[PDB]
DNA sequence: CCGAGGTCATTGACCTCG
DNA sequence: CCGAGGTCAATGACCTCG
């Protein structure tokens, strides 16, 4: 609402998992580490994440988000 | 490569009389099967980008009408 | 071959709670 | 107020079929 996301520049509310995102990547982030999946891309692993096309490729959305500075052990075991 | 004519996304084919993307095929399917009426909070001038299709619903099936997508089925 | 139809795993707006 | 947690309807990649 009054913060910038810092994954793909959407509205952010606060931040999460210690870095400024919106609802979007918050539950990304979440998705990812709970079942640990992992993305392949399919590109040159450069595909660009912003407001319209941060679903384009999993695997580059993933790692922006560390880029960001996510922490991963910030997300619980499943209650 | 083309785009849908919609939001602007790789279209997959004619979809309904219309060049649009996977997207834009599985929304204006599911619009005309519910009847839904939707209500813009934006004063029904939301412009349509990949980013918007997700936000605004009226001026999303306005789009899809504007494009020339038949509802015969 | 395309585009009708369909399923269904992911997405993200909207929550509780300490 | 903040940041964890959570639900779930809409979404859209991908399917089969005529
Ligand atoms: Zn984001
Ligand atoms: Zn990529
Ligand atoms: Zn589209
Ligand atoms: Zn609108």
């Amino acid at each position: 609402t009054k913060h910038i996301c810092a994954i793909c520049g959407d509205r952010s509310s606060g931040k999460h998992y210690g870095v400024y995102s919106c609802e979007g990547c918050k539950g990304f982030f979440k998705r990812t580490v709970r079942k640990d999946l992992t993305y392949t891309c399919r590109d040159n692993k450069d595909c660009l994440i912003d407001k319209r096309q941060r679903n384009r490729c999993q695997y580059c959305r993933y790692q922006k988000c560390l880029a960001m500075g996510m922490k991963r052990e910030a997300v619980q075991e499943e209650r | 490569d083309e785009l849908c004519v919609v939001c602007g996304d790789r279209a997959s084919g004619y979809h309904y009389n219309a060049l649009t993307c996977e997207g834009c095929k599985g929304f204006f399917r599911r619009s005309i099967t519910k009847n839904a009426v939707y209500k813009c909070k934006n004063g029904g001038n939301c412009v349509m980008d990949m980013y918007m299709r997700r936000k605004c619903q009226e001026c999303r099936l306005r789009k899809c009408k504007e494009m020339g997508m038949l509802a015969e089925c």
